[PDB]
RNA sequence: GAAAUUGUUGAAAGGGAAGGGCAUUUGAUCAGACA
RNA sequence: GGAAUACUGCCAGCUGGGACUGAGGACUGCGACGUAAGUCAAGGAUGCUGGCAUAAUGGUUAUAUGCCGCCCGUCUUGAAA
RNA sequence: AGAACUGGCGAUGCGGGAUGAACCGAACGUAGAGUUAAGGUGCCGGAAUACACGCUCAUCAGACACCACAAAAGGUGUUAG
RNA sequence: GCCCUGAAAAUGGAUGGCGCUCAAGCGUGUUACCUAUACUCUACCGUCAGGGUUGAUAUGAUGCCCUGACGAGUAGGCAGGCGUGGAGGUCAGUGACGAAGCCUAGACCGUAAGGUCGGGUCGAACGGCCUCUAGUGCAGAUCUUGGUGGUAGUAGCAAAUA
RNA sequence: CGAAUUGCAAUGUCAUUUUGCGUGGGGAUAAAUCAUUUGUAUACGACUUAGA
């Protein structure tokens, strides 16, 4: 038996992948995992972290 | 066909996990349901009762979905289903369906005597 | 002349148990002639062989024989325990199971 | 169609095995086993028999041969567990053991997979023991008898066998 | 070590002899169980009979014969004592107490057997010297018992038989032992005396 | 042409219930042969 | 006056027996011993021998035995009630 | 009957207290090996009819806390002061 | 301090029972031993977290692989799946050389919901996968309808003269 | 004089009740229940009587 601290298997609050089923937005995650995977930019983790949001969340600028 | 990949299939607990008092009563069947009572003995696991399922008894990865002979079964119903198979051979283990006539399954299990793959049942209607 | 045995009889006594759960892949030997676990420790590691009777003639003979060791010294008295391959039937309580001397450091 | 196929089906040959790590090193028997001393024989079709141990073969055997001319025992193998290593000794210099190894007892015959079907007296290269083995069995018990003659009694203790009697506690009495 | 155990039962302590008994009897051991007329028991022998007199009490109220059993005889005293350590209620308590035989005195089976003595139940090693102790023999005639004097008749009966077993036997042994005597001196026995014997 | 329920045959068990969990003996049955 | 031993602690001291486990699957790493080639107990088991090739062994099932096991659903602070 | 803090039961199985919702130990995937807790080691019942110093003989002795009832007042009974 | 009296309640009874008296009782101390689902190590399942891999190999990164920690649970929430009646596609799917159904202490797969095969019976239609849709899963409601038990060859078939 | 080749271990089987068959070797020649009957008995069984 374990005193635990935390609330035991918590998952992370923030989606990682697109709900939606585009193929062509699946796509730009391919590709930008691969960037954000082997750059050293943060550029390519706010823009990959940025298309997995909601309508709400990506408002029209 | 060495057919070895494969390694010690072992089976945490074999017995089938029938139902609570399926026993007891006809009206209640041999197909598993958790004891959603109460004062159920068999969900508050007490000792001496039967055992449900838990994840805990699932089984390895690498020797799951295989008979003891060490091969995956898939059904087939025609030479066509047969010839998915021809490049997995000391994978998977074809089977007949139980629907295909005495005539076509004497096409069947030849044409898989000549590509060398493994039927699990070549004696249905075999007359 | 008139014996020929090369084992120690001893007798299964009971399971591996707590008061109320017994644990039936530990069996409890009493080695005839034992009486401390410091010279019970001569016995570990031993064969032990359970030898019965039955009425299908399989393999030449009637007799049948559950093979299994000691693995380890019991409290205090000269007992010790024995794991079988399959486990002894819980109707041998109180029969006899022979010790042989096979894997020897004599 | 009863069943419908696997996403891409990911093929599984062979694959070699890792490089182990366990190198065969020669076996320390215990210090009880010098060549020489006299072996009670507890398992086997010679069980009980006390015989004179000769010499360690190569693979992890002892060499026994209690005198044919007094129990009945040639030569052969035992396992070094399944015998028990007395005190009494004999001077085992006089005979000559350099000719026997594993491909001595090596049997040359060809039953090594038809056991199964082998039940009807097969006739096949079973019953002939030729004068390669007799003569070189010989040379090494009529050198051992003439040591084993020394001692007295101890012929007599060789000819007979070894049980345990009623009061016989095997963890107490010595060898 | 022997195939049937004879326990000679006079001036033993009733349960202290009943668990060792019990014990033997489910490790396997065929045991009879002889002269149980003349087993001790603590405690003086008006305590003894009014822990009788309390057992005597319980039967089964709506139909007597029913109840506790209330056997009188010492050999059913000394089995209701085995009994009740061990599990009789079983299968594996039923045939380990069809493997006990008790009497009162000894029957001519075991008239010429050697009988064995339990020295971790003995009223002599385990009573202090002073205490009172009862008998169980008469113990059962206050309570009830009928053959006290059937077993005493039968008893020296034997007793006069074995006495004079014993005195053809003691002639015998000192017949043995005048010319064994000749044989002491020699080689044989010098050579065997360095080797213990 | 299911089940409750019943008859016959066969197998087995049965000292004031029966059923169930863990383990093994014994009987039946099945398995692949490593062919 | 000289010791010894008990007790307590330490050893990167030596050595014997027993039990359970062998996961992973080309190579990569850190070490050790070697002039070197290399070797090794150093990022998880190999070598030799024997038996059976099926009543070997294993699965299911019925029974026997040891130990455990109160009748489910519900309301309830609390149900075998 | 009514409150204060904490822990628990309710929602909770497991080892122990014979049995018990609440006490002691300890909280739970499926198995193997080892070691323990609370409690025990005459027999039922796995484990010392261990070892050491005393006390008690009860014509309803006494034996695991919660806990399953016990006082005032006596006894040159015995022991110690 | 121990023991006794003081100490009385109704079926027969309870240190759990037998039983125990230089204890198997009481006070105290020293060891050895027994064993929980607890602690330690290992294997496997799952969940969570971290990291590697679009060299380009099965264009797939849904995956694959490496590491670590964790796993009780009513009311309740969420997720991943299994099963049913119909619908749109597809397997140029199965079938009178036997579809569906039903029986089967016969076999296999899955932790499970369930799925598959063999044998018997049977006689005309029915499935796999990608989706759509709902009158979609029962052990209970003194549930509705139908059918059948134990009681049980039992109670009884005895007023009105024969 | 023999025992080797059960091949480096695989209980390596020897004991004792039940029962049936076969050979030869003796030996012995019955009752109980139903049905009928009695009434010392009796709800029915049971009991107690009688009958070549």
């Amino acid at each position: 038996g374990i005193d635990h601290t935390s609330k035991q298997h918590k998952r992370s609050g923030h989606r990682t992948a697109p709900k939606s089923d585009n193929v062509y937005l699946k796509l730009l995650v391919k590709l930008y995992t691969f960037l954000a995977r082997r750059t050293d930019a943060p550029f390519n983790k706010v823009v990959l972290k940025a298309l997995f949001l909601s309508k709400i969340n990506r408002p029209p600028v | 066909m060495a057919s070895l990949p494969h390694p010690k299939i072992v089976k945490k607990h074999t017995k089938k996990f029938k139902r609570h008092h399926s026993d007891r009563y006809h009206r209640v069947a041999e197909n598993w349901r958790k004891q959603k009572g109460i004062d159920s003995v068999v969900r508050r696991r007490f000792r001496g009762n039967i055992s449900q399922p838990k994840i805990g008894y699932g089984s390895n990865k690498k020797t799951k979905f295989l008979s003891p002979s060490g091969h995956k079964t898939f059904l087939v119903a025609n030479v066509k289903d047969l010839e998915t198979l021809t490049m997995h051979t000391k994978t998977y283990a074809a089977e007949i369906a139980h629907n295909i006539s005495a005539k076509n399954r004497v096409v069947i299990l030849a044409r898989a005597k000549a590509l060398g793959i493994k039927v699990t049942n070549p004696k249905g209607r075999l007359a | 002349a008139e014996s020929h045995r090369l084992y120690v009889k001893g007798k299964h006594l009971s399971y591996q148990r707590s008061k109320r759960v017994n644990n039936p892949n530990v069996s409890l030997i009493k080695i005839e002639g034992v009486a401390t676990p410091q010279d019970a420790q001569f016995y570990l590691g031993k064969r032990i062989a359970y030898v019965y009777r039955a009425s299908k003639e399989v393999r030449g003979s009637k007799i049948r024989v559950m093979w299994g060791k000691v693995t380890r010294t019991h409290g205090n008295s000269g007992v010790v325990r024995a794991t079988f391959r399959n486990n002894l039937p819980a109707k041998t309580f109180g029969a006899s199971v022979r010790i042989f001397l096979y894997p020897s450091n004599i | 169609s009863a069943q419908k196929a696997p996403k891409w089906y990911p093929s599984e040959d062979v694959a070699a095995l890792k490089k182990t790590r366990k190198a065969a090193r020669p076996q320390k028997l215990r210090a009880s086993l010098v060549p020489g001393t006299v072996l009670i024989l507890l398992a086997g079709r010679f069980r009980g028999k006390r015989v004179v141990y000769l010499k360690h073969l190569e693979d992890n055997t002892l060499l026994i041969s209690g005198p044919f001319k007094v129990n009945g025992v040639p030569l052969r193998r035992v396992n070094a567990r399944y015998v028990i290593a007395t005190s009494t000794k004999v001077s085992v210099e006089g005979v000559n053991v350099e000719k026997f190894n594993v491909e001595y007892f090596a049997k040359e015959k060809l039953t090594k997979k038809e056991k199964k079907e082998a039940n009807l007296f097969p006739e096949q290269q079973n019953k002939e023991i030729k004068a390669e083995r007799v003569e070189d069995q010989k040379v090494v018990d009529k050198a051992l008898i003439a040591e084993i003659k020394k001692t007295p009694l101890l012929k007599q203790y060789l000819s007979a066998s070894f049980s345990l009697k009623n009061g016989d506690k095997p963890h107490m009495l010595k060898f | 070590s022997q195939p049937v155990v004879v326990i000679d039962a006079k001036d033993h302590l009733l349960g202290r002899l009943a668990s060792t008994i019990a014990k033997q009897v489910l490790n396997g051991q065929k045991i009879v169980v002889v002269r149980a007329e003349a087993l001790n028991i603590s405690g003086e022998f008006f305590r003894n009979k009014l822990k009788y007199h309390d057992f005597l009490r319980k039967a089964t109220a709506f139909n007597k014969t029913r109840g506790p059993f209330h056997f009188r005889a010492p050999s059913r005293i000394l089995y209701k004592a085995i009994r009740g350590m061990v599990s009789h209620k079983t299968a594996r308590g039923k045939a380990a107490l069809e493997r006990l035989k008790i009497f009162e005195g000894i029957p001519p089976p075991y008239d010429k057997k050697k009988r064995v003595v339990v020295p971790q139940a003995l009223r002599v090693l385990r009573l202090k010297p002073g205490r009172k102790y009862t008998t169980l023999g008469k113990l059962s005639t206050s309570v009830g018992w009928k053959y006290e004097d059937v077993v005493a008749k039968l008893e020296d009966k034997r007793k006069v038989r074995s006495a004079e077993y014993y005195a053809k036997k003691r002639a015998f042994t000192k017949k043995v032992s005048s010319a064994s005597a000749a044989a002491s001196e020699s080689d044989v026995a010098k050579q065997l005396a360095s080797f213990g014997y």
